[PDB]
């Protein structure tokens, strides 16, 4: 929608590669980002809260950082079943609701 | 409702020792610096009393361990607790904790305690449920996560909250506080108190005067009960329960003759049980807490039958 | 911790028509936690929607879509319900059902909705 993220990615199997989010101060500056995972016609699971809290269920392997208007979401140890588009958010003053970019579909090699 | 979670835990009741303690104004009739002597009920100085945990962390990470058994009335209640942040509100008293008989049930939801004696359907676990209103911003308390059923009730009261806090203190008063309960002649009366008490956990020497609260129409046999928790929910880290921790005492009451030294203004200090010891009983017999260098002579003993 | 109910089913609502979407819940009680609402047409991305705002205390209402969807509350059945109206040509999409905490910020939504489509 109104933030930065490339439609699609690939990288080989198990390898390290993590995918970023650019944002601005007015939406990732200020407020926490959250990342989210769907497979095909199913239900978009949180990934990460606030770059640095992983929810209940979640493979430690996965890390974040913001860094100014821009946020990474780590992601290390590739799998073959980790092929899926993973969506940032962060809270938005601007028009004073949520907001997310759209989405970013990794595949693994 | 009746969500349940026992989370049964091992171990033996950690006892303790009452050194003076549970001794109440039994009649409204004031006197001044008097040595006054009734037979009644009471716990008897230098008793067992169960240090109880309502909920209990033993550190490794959380292990929160929710003991509370439902616990037989016997001849009488007593009960005491410190909880600087309130987990107690009240208690399920009854007999089947079930339908079939009345239920006193004591809720000291903020602030007006609702008194009840009416007939419930008590769950297996029932505990007061809180959470977050959303709508004005307030806590509320979910009673139905104690009880199912409320019907047939006989009885209902409201009065100023006997739970009472004043914090501030970070400690060194603990607000350490006693509840007497016991049920007689269709009298089942309330006694209370408040404390400050800088030890870690149990009782000091001193002497805590009780005064009834409401003397009801009860006319119910109590012959088993539980306390109540306060819990809450909390949200997404690696739901919520078990708000703090908890840990109250409880002894059961007993017929003793107390000799009870009233204060110039009816301040009961010093109390004195006769059948404590063989020297505890000749007190008792001249009336005074001074007993004057000589040879006295208590109650005769026989030896009794095979 | 908790599981959801749906937030729909299966609505199938030719033009001409408008559609509630009432989403329960279980192991919760309704209003101690906020609903949220987001669009997911498929094949591509998230549009929020909705939404309960910690501060303030509101409902939110998405500014863009604002005033076509309402949100009405019923604690006890625990059932909330979403009414998007005046049916339009990219309208028909999966809306989710998300909640996050109304105590903090919590831009984090509850684990997941299971999506229901709606028609046009
Ligand atoms: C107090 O309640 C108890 C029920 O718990 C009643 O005591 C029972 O009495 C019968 C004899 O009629 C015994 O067989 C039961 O074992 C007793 N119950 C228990 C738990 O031991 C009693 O009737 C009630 N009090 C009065 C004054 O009636
Ligand atoms: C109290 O319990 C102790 C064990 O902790 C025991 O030695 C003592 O005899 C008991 N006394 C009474 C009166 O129950």
């Amino acid at each position: 929608s109104v933030l930065t993220q490339a439609p699609s990615v690939s990288a080989a199997p198990g390898q390290k590669v993590t995918i970023s989010c650019s944002g601005s101060s007015s939406n990732i500056g200020n407020n926490y980002v959250s990342w989210y995972q769907q497979l095909p016609g199913t239900a978009p699971k949180l990934l990460i809260y606030d770059n640095n809290k992983r929810p209940s269920g979640i493979p430690d392997r996965f890390s974040g950082s913001k860094s100014g208007t821009s946020a990474t979401l780590g992601i290390t140890g590739l799998q073959t079943g980790d092929e899926a588009d993973y969506y940032c958010g962060t809270w938005d003053s601007s028009l004073s609701a949520v907001v997310f970019g759209g989405g970013t579909k990794l595949t693994v090699l | 409702q009746c969500v349940n979670l026992t989370t049964r835990t091992q171990l033996p009741p950690a006892y303790t020792n009452s050194f003076t303690r549970g001794v109440y104004y039994p009649d409204k009739v004031f006197r001044s610096s008097v040595l006054h002597s009734t037979q009644d009920l009471f716990l008897p100085f230098f008793s067992n009393v169960t240090w109880f945990h309502a909920i209990h962390v033993s550190g490794t990470n959380g292990t929160k361990r929710f003991d509370n058994p439902v616990l037989p009335f016997n001849d009488g209640v007593y009960f005491a607790s410190t909880e600087k942040s309130n987990i107690i509100r009240g208690w399920i008293f009854g007999t089947t904790l079930d339908s079939k008989t009345q239920s006193l049930l004591i809720v000291n939801n903020a602030t007006n305690v609702v008194i009840k004696v009416c007939e419930f359907q008590f769950c297996n676990d029932p505990f007061l449920g809180v959470y977050y209103h959303k709508n004005n911003k307030s806590w509320m308390e979910s009673e139905f996560r104690v009880y199912s059923s409320a019907n047939n009730c006989t009885f209902e009261y409201v009065s100023q909250p006997f739970l009472m806090d004043l914090e501030g203190k970070q400690g060194n008063f603990k607000n350490l506080r006693e509840f007497v309960f016991k049920n007689i002649d269709g009298y089942f009366k309330i006694y209370s108190k408040h404390t400050p008490i800088n030890l870690v956990r149990d009782l000091p020497q001193g002497f805590s005067a009780l005064e009834p609260l409401v003397d009801l129409p009860i006319g119910i046999n109590i012959t088993r009960f539980q306390t109540l928790l306060a819990l809450h929910r909390s949200y997404l880290t690696p739901s919520g329960w078990t708000a703090g921790a908890a840990a109250y005492y409880v002894g059961y009451l007993q017929p003793r003759t107390f000799l009870l030294k009233y204060n110039e203004n009816g301040t009961i200090t010093d109390a004195v049980d006769c059948a404590l010891d063989p020297l505890s009983e000749t007190k008792c017999t001249l009336k005074s807490f001074t007993v004057e260098k000589g040879i006295y002579q208590t109650s005769n003993f026989r030896v009794q039958p095979t | 911790e908790v599981q959801l109910l749906e937030q729909s089913g299966a609505e199938v609502k030719k033009p001409g028509a408008s559609v509630r979407v009432s989403c329960k819940v279980s192991g919760y009680t309704l209003p101690e936690v906020a609903m949220h609402w987001v669009r997911q047409a498929p094949g591509k991305g998230l549009e929020w929607m909705g939404g309960f705002d910690p501060e303030d205390g509101e409902t939110m209402y998405a500014q863009k879509f604002q005033g076509r969807v309402t949100m009405t509350e019923d604690t006890s059945t625990d059932t909330a319900y979403m009414e998007l109206s005046s049916l339009r040509s990219e309208d028909t999409a999966v809306y989710y059902c998300a909640t996050t905490t109304p105590f903090s910020s919590s831009y984090w939504f509850d684990p997941w909705g299971q999506g229901t489509l709606v028609t046009v």
